[PDB]
């Protein structure tokens, strides 16, 4: 099942990463190629009748 | 938590230990306590509430609102000095 | 020759964008339409050794970094920049950063500049002392006194002549008067003295803040309260001292209240406006303290230690005078920090 | 090896040496990222300013000394940082602007977003006077009811009419929606401005963009005239 | 098999606009973008338990 | 003492002292860590208020 070996061989790799350092979300899980998180939406966007209306 | 009465028997006085299992009895484990932000019951401070405060409790055998002696049984009969005087360093 | 890396990373930061893009996608989506149709096959499927595997090494990775971990405890440049994409144009923080590597690179072919002035060098490259001549002297307008009609008598001996109704003060006794005075900023910078730059008049905030922090020095730029120096108590003792070593490191130990309202006062007054700053200049005087102070045409030489006869009205000349004064005592500073390592 | 004791701040012989001190350091960002374009959202008004009050500034900012030029200045300065471009802002800058922004942070808002209901009914209460009313407004013909009873039937002045109508009216959405509208105390002016009311405070969950002309048009605002004992 | 069909089907989704990084390189991307996302909701729930509680014993 | 409990529960809620359960209840832990370092000793005689007299006028 090559699903769950590439699946386990992603979760062992990360397991690995994280224990390289202290965990903490901010840091360990940043966006590829950024420093750290902010651990901080409800802006719901008007529908095509509600903006329909506005306009 | 609830704890076991040997525990509870090296800490706590052997006077207040049935009221410690009465209450260990009738609230279950699992009871999720509140917090009330309209009305403050207890102190703002931690305590256990076993030893009377010289100064922060009343005075045994003094008479006030709440004394629970009888009016024939309190045990203060000189008043030339104040009965509290202030805690710790004085 | 390593460019790979970097595509290698921006290869993840675009599929990490799509993964988060599609996350949101079935956010909106209403449970009923994925939730029970998600349980039916379940229902309609058997789990394998393999798919086991996984139910249970995820619960543990979501039972230790999600919910049994500590969520708090108790490229580096431009970091967030949102790239635009390869096709789309340059974004307005790009071409910001695209102005940038040109401003470093490219802007600066074709010629170099000599000989000319640039103000802000004056604050930041100060010359020595013993460089110092008569013609920059005069490139600063040091020589140019006040109207005929406003001579004080007093400083007669200062003047070389007078030229388009000014007083031209005589730049040799200047330059005398200059590195004397340089020579006793650095002697107190060197002892360890407090070395307080006092001037008022505005755009002189700039100078006098250098001044004071490559001489490790104290400045006042807004107002000099009258009574500073003579009525102490009642002005600075709220203020905060500190205990220092010969290093000009804080010690950190706490200060006794005692110690906390003493008077603390300067060991050298610098005045760049001596006519506009009387009350200092008389505290001083009451206080024992050596000052130093620009003496123009119109001012009164006797009111100072160490007088500096020279323009009190520019802003190239006093920041000149200051600037060759503040790497006086940066030059004590560093003497003393050296012979304090050996 | 030798110690002394120095002033701490070098502006201590300043008039306020506190501030003076903080408005160096915001000084010395501003100069070193002088070339750091602003924000072009400006033109938007992005309602974020939360720094800290003239008194709370007064704490670390002399006390007695500060001088509201003074605090003036200080927020000239906070703002100038705050409005530099989000993307091209570094940890300096807003870790020296973290210490004064109001602490208010610490705590969560106390504000849901509204919703329909389980019968797509928004509910909202109004005040007038000592009249309030509880309106049902949904989807509908334009059909409403006043206690059960007819428009005309309870309010029999036209002008108390033409006031329930028209937050409708701003919307053009008289024919779009059906009211139930509960009213209680008060006469019938307060209460049918209680229900102008509270129809406009349920029209905003249908379409959050239609509350800047609800507001401008004066019905999202609560009178607050009652009758007042002589003093 | 929820714990796993619903990254599966995540990755169905993505499959549509795909339409092997995707085994290693963005199975790993998902699992820490959920964690993440498990964060934050962790980070929510302690604001709720300390503003229900007396954070301020003595005065406030 | 504000301050104190605070740090008192950000540390007993980092430290973690059923996720569904974790979203209802505000419990936060054992009493003892809640109010760690805040006892009769400390807290009582710092709050007491109108304890200093400041000032007085008589008048015949
Ligand atoms: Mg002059």
């Amino acid at each position: 099942e090559k699903g769950v070996d590439e699946w386990l061989e992603a979760i062992n790799e990360l397991r690995e990463e994280f224990s390289a350092k202290e965990y903490l979300p901010e840091t360990s899980l940043a966006p590829p190629g950024q420093s750290k998180v902010d651990l901080l939406g409800s802006k719901i966007k008007p529908t095509a009748e509600q903006l329909a209306q506005w306009e | 938590q609830h704890y076991d009465e040997s525990l509870l028997s090296r800490y706590y006085p052997e006077s207040l230990l049935k009221s410690i299992k009465l209450a260990q009895q009738t609230i279950p484990e699992d009871t999720k306590f509140r917090v009330s932000r309209n009305v403050e019951f207890a102190p703002p401070y931690l305590d256990d509430f076993t030893k009377i405060h010289p100064f922060w409790d009343y005075k045994p055998g003094m008479p006030h609102l709440h004394a629970q002696e009888e009016n024939n049984n309190f045990s203060i009969f000189r008043w030339d000095q104040v009965q509290q005087p202030l805690p710790g360093e004085g | 020759p390593n460019n790979n890396d970097e595509v290698m990373l921006l290869q993840q930061k675009l599929l990490y964008d799509e993964i988060r893009s599609e996350l949101k996608s079935l956010s909106q989506v209403p449970e009923d339409e994925i939730l029970p149709e998600l349980k039916k096959s379940l229902e309609q499927d058997k789990l394998s050794d393999k798919e086991q595997q996984l139910e249970a090494e995820l619960s543990d990775f979501f039972r230790n970094y999600a919910l049994l971990n500590k969520l708090f405890d108790s490229t580096k440049p431009y970091p967030n920049l949102i790239p635009s994409a390869n096709d789309k144009p340059y974004s307005s923080q790009e071409l910001f950063l695209r102005q940038l590597n040109h401003s470093m690179r490219t802007a600066k072919l074709g010629a170099t500049i000599s000989k000319v002035y640039y103000p802000h060098k004056d604050i930041f490259y100060p010359p020595l002392p013993e460089n110092i001549t008569v013609e920059s002297l005069m490139s600063a307008g040091v020589h140019l006194g006040q109207s005929t009609s406003l001579w004080r008598s007093s400083t007669q001996s200062y003047i070389y002549g007078e030229y388009k109704g000014i007083h031209i003060i005589d730049l040799n006794q200047t330059l005398s008067y200059l590195k004397r005075a340089a020579k006793v900023v650095e002697g107190v910078s060197e002892s360890g003295g407090i070395i307080l730059f006092l001037g008022t008049r505005q755009g002189q905030k700039r100078g006098l803040e250098e001044a004071a922090k490559k001489t490790h020095g104290y400045y006042v730029s807004t107002r000099w309260i009258p009574g500073t120096l003579t009525n102490s108590t009642e002005i600075s003792g709220i203020w905060e001292k500190q205990e220092i070593d010969s290093n000009d490191n804080p010690t950190e130990r706490a200060l006794s209240p005692n110690e906390t309202s003493k008077q603390v006062k300067p060991d050298l007054l610098v005045v760049l406006n001596p006519t506009e700053n009387r009350n200092a200049l008389l505290e001083a005087i009451k206080s024992r303290v050596p000052t130093i102070a620009i003496i123009d045409t119109d001012s009164e030489p006797s009111l100072v230690t160490y007088p500096i006869p020279g323009n009190d009205d520019s802003l190239r000349s006093v920041n000149f005078l200051l600037g060759v004064l503040a790497r006086a005592g940066q030059r004590g500073l560093q003497n003393r920090l050296a012979r304090n390592n050996e | 090896l030798p110690r002394r004791i120095v002033p701490k701040l070098a502006t201590f012989y300043s008039a306020n040496p506190n501030h003076e001190d903080r408005i160096n350091r915001l000084e010395r960002l501003l100069r070193k990222y002088i070339k750091l374009p602003s924000q072009n959202n400006n033109e938007a008004q992005q309602t974020k300013a939360p720094w800290i009050s003239f008194d709370e500034y007064a704490l670390i900012g002399g006390g007695t000394k500060l001088k509201p030029t003074q605090y003036t200045q200080l927020l000239y300065m906070l703002n100038k940082l705050h409005n530099i471009d989000p993307q091209l802002t570094n940890d300096e800058i807003t870790s020296e602007l973290s210490q004064y922004y109001k602490k208010s942070s610490m705590l969560s808002n106390n504000i849901k977003i509204k919703t329909l209901d389980e019968f797509g009914r928004s509910i909202a209460v109004g005040k007038r006077k000592s009249s309030t009313a509880k309106v049902f407004v949904v989807r509908g013909t334009g059909e409403i009811l006043v206690n059960g009873r007819q428009l005309n039937d309870y309010f029999l002045k036209m002008k108390d009419r033409e006031s329930i109508m028209y937050p409708l009216q701003v919307i053009e959405s008289v024919g779009k929606y059906n009211i139930f509208a509960t009213t209680s105390g008060g006469g019938p002016t307060g209460q049918a401005e209680s229900i102008m009311h509270a129809i406009a405070k349920a029209l905003v969950v249908f379409n959050p963009l239609l509350k800047s002309r609800l507001h401008k048009a004066g019905v999202l605002t609560r009178d607050y005239r009652h009758v007042e004992r002589k003093k | 098999l929820k714990l796993l069909n619903m990254i599966l089907s995540m990755m169905n989704k993505t499959n549509n606009n795909n339409n092997t990084l995707d085994s290693l390189m963005n199975k790993k991307l998902l699992l820490k973008n959920m964690l993440l996302d498990m964060n934050n909701k962790k980070m929510n729930n302690m604001k709720r338990m300390l503003n229900n509680n007396n954070m301020n014993p003595a005065g406030a | 003492i504000n301050n104190n409990k605070y740090n008192n529960m950000i540390n007993l809620l980092n430290n973690n002292n059923n996720n569904y359960n974790n979203n209802n209840n505000n419990y936060i832990g054992n009493i003892n860590n809640i109010y760690n370092n805040m006892t009769i000793d400390n807290i009582p005689m710092d709050i007491l208020m109108y304890k200093y007299l400041v000032g007085w006028s008589i008048k015949f």
